């Protein structure tokens, strides 16, 4: 577990593909499109909520 | 997908405050799992799996 | 339908796959999605066996 | 919160990314949700075909 959503972000991008992180779509979605471009949304959602 | 109630019902909000607490509970999300995937007559996951 | 069954006092309620739309919500009080979805695409299994 | 500001009078509406709940829609009028999302993966896609 992490203390903040920027720490979760930043351990995937340092772990070399080795380590996941669990968010929402919409705020997961944002991250592939912002530099450096290293983040992928993988699967569905695993919830229903809007 | 929705409930629907007249207006002015009694059920209107009682109706409407149940239904989140399902989805939070994990109990829309069981009974989605249970008619779709569980009673589902799933060859595929046989016959492509040999 | 079943939208005319509660406009008309035919029923008290109606609980099934109604599209949450907006011509029905100016007649009745529909509750929060227990269901999220939206079109998608159907295709064959592909063998490929080629 | 934004919550706190509607309860207290010191806002007339709030617009922003709400995560719809059971706990807040006891004290709110939830609108219908403008964007659907739930839980997903994000994982630093290879690049490691060298």
């Amino acid at each position: 577990f992490v203390r903040t959503t920027a720490e979760g972000v930043a351990r995937v991008r340092k772990s070399k593909g080795k380590y996941a992180y669990l968010l929402e779509s919409t705020m997961n979605e944002y991250i592939e499109q912002r530099k450096p471009c290293d983040t992928m949304k993988v699967g569905g959602n695993l919830d229903s909520k809007g | 997908y929705g409930i629907a109630t007249p207006k002015g019902s009694s059920l209107g909000t009682p109706v409407n405050l149940a239904v989140l607490k399902l989805s939070e509970q994990g109990v829309l999300d069981k009974l989605k799992n249970k008619w779709w995937y569980d009673k589902g007559e799933c060859g595929a996951k046989d016959s492509g799996s040999k | 339908g079943m939208v005319g069954e509660l406009v008309y006092g035919k029923a008290d309620i109606a609980i099934a796959p109604l599209t949450i739309t907006l011509v029905r919500e100016e007649v009745i009080d529909f509750s929060k999605p227990f269901m999220s979805l939206g079109i998608s695409i159907m295709i064959k299994k592909p063998q490929k066996s080629k």
